[PDB]
């Protein structure tokens, strides 16, 4: 499901200022990731990356294709592709943990700056 | 004749565009009689300060330039300007590069005609209303503000895809767009990094004026997201000088001018 700006930063006000990464970061990275589709699915040279944050089966998460994987975040990467977040999150968190946000490679380019127009108002 | 007016007297504002009646290009011929071998149109009426060649990337996608002409081809006219269409047809079944396209439509429009702006838009975006010009302004124009598929909003004020529309002098000041962006995304934010570290900024209407439909439609093989996009854009500063119109080769394979269009086939090569 493509979701709204809004939305997005609704579900996940957990994860803000987790590892020095702000809402208003993350509204703007996850535009550039998947562009707010709970549904994205891509490849990256030889592995998949999935989901709203575009999480990859070559470490994180364990898809069909590539069953040996680390999977770190001990999940099914189809549990990446619903719209129910908590789980996409909690290895989120992980990565940003463990590798930190240029995992996130959208956010240097396009997250660095004119961070106010990702702000959201709704209550 | 006299300079045509500041804004057109033609203009009728919001626009129902939709997709669902089939389009018969012979049909949008004779609707359009105006409009000369080549997909070429000038007032008879005034003059036209705006000499326009509207570029099209291209492979695979008539039924949308179906749709693209039959809705363009009316707006531009009342839009009372000096215009000639061209579709950059991609050669080959390899990777999609849509900014290399473009560039090969300013070289190849050149030929043609003395243009002095070029609109490049992609083949299945059709403004909904007529006061969204066509053409150059003081800053390079973002056109395609509003679509419809972002909720009729711009998804972030760095965004220069869609339409967009650069002077001849805009253009030739960044070098002209990337080469190197194989696949899908990233080259319009480099374009826009290019138009930035010239010191230009994006000139747009407001969103009302702006509204835009893309044709609805599934990804294309050969296009699929660009997985050194991020890293690229974040390095335009250094690469625009040696990745531009001052590197561009290809190979036409064919021109064809027909009455609503000039279409270029090319081999723009593959990703090295
Ligand atoms: O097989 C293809 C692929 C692309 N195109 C041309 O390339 C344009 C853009 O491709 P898509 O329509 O699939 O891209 P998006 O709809 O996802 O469009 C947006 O993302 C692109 C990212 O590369 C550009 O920035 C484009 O200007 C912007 O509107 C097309 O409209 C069309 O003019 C073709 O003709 N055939
Ligand atoms: O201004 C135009 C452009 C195209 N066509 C028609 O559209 C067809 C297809 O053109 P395309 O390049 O898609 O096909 P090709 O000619 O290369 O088979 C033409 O043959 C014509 O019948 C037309 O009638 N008027
Ligand atoms: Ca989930
Ligand atoms: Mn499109």
């Amino acid at each position: 499901t493509e979701l709204t700006k809004c939305k997005v930063s609704h579900a996940i006000k957990d994860i803000d200022g987790y590892q020095g990464i702000s809402l208003l970061e993350w509204a703007c990275v996850l535009f550039h990731t998947s562009g707010y589709d709970t549904q994205a699915v891509v490849n990256d040279n030889g592995s998949t990356e999935y989901g709203l944050f575009q999480i990859s089966d070559r470490f994180w998460c364990k898809s069909s294709e590539f069953p040996e994987s680390e999977n770190i975040c001990g999940i099914s990467c189809d549990k990446l592709l619903d719209d129910e977040l908590d789980d996409d999150i909690a290895c989120a968190k992980k990565i940003l943990a463990i590798k930190g946000i240029d995992y996130w490679k959208a956010y240097k380019p396009m997250c660095s700056e004119k961070l106010e127009q990702w702000r959201c108002e709704k209550p | 004749l006299t300079a045509c007016p500041e804004e057109s007297p033609l203009l009728v504002g919001p626009m129902l565009i939709e997709f669902n009646i089939p389009v018969d290009l012979k049909l949008v011929e004779q609707q359009n009689p105006k409009v000369k071998l080549g997909g070429r149109y000038t007032p008879m009426d005034c003059i036209s300060p705006h000499k326009v060649a509207i570029i099209i990337p291209f492979r695979n996608r008539q039924e949308h330039l179906k749709y693209w002409l039959y809705y363009l081809h009316p707006i531009l006219q009342r839009q009372q300007l000096d215009y000639g269409i061209y579709v950059i047809n991609q050669a080959g079944e390899s990777m999609f590069n849509k900014a290399k396209l473009l560039n090969v439509g300013f070289k190849e429009a050149l030929k043609d005609y003395d243009y002095n702006c070029f609109v490049f838009s992609d083949v299945d975006l059709i403004p909904m209303n007529d006061h969204n010009t066509y053409r150059c302004f003081s800053q390079p124009r973002h056109i395609s503000v509003a679509m419809d598929k972002f909720g009729f909003s711009l998804p972030y004020v760095q965004y220069f895809g869609g339409v967009s529309a650069l002077s001849k002098q805009q253009f030739l000041s960044i070098n002209g767009f990337p080469n190197n962006y194989w696949g899908w995304g990233g080259e319009d934010d480099d374009i826009y990094n290019r138009l930035a570290f010239r010191g230009m900024s994006v000139s747009r209407p407001n969103a009302v004026i702006g509204k835009t439909r893309m044709i609805r439609h599934s990804r294309d093989k050969k296009n699929e997201p660009n997985p050194q996009r991020f890293d690229r854009i974040a390095h335009t500063k250094e690469t625009m000088l040696s990745d531009g119109l001052n590197s561009l080769t290809y190979m036409v394979l064919e021109v064809q001018r027909y009455p609503l269009y000039t279409k270029i086939t090319v081999d723009i090569g593959t990703p090295s």
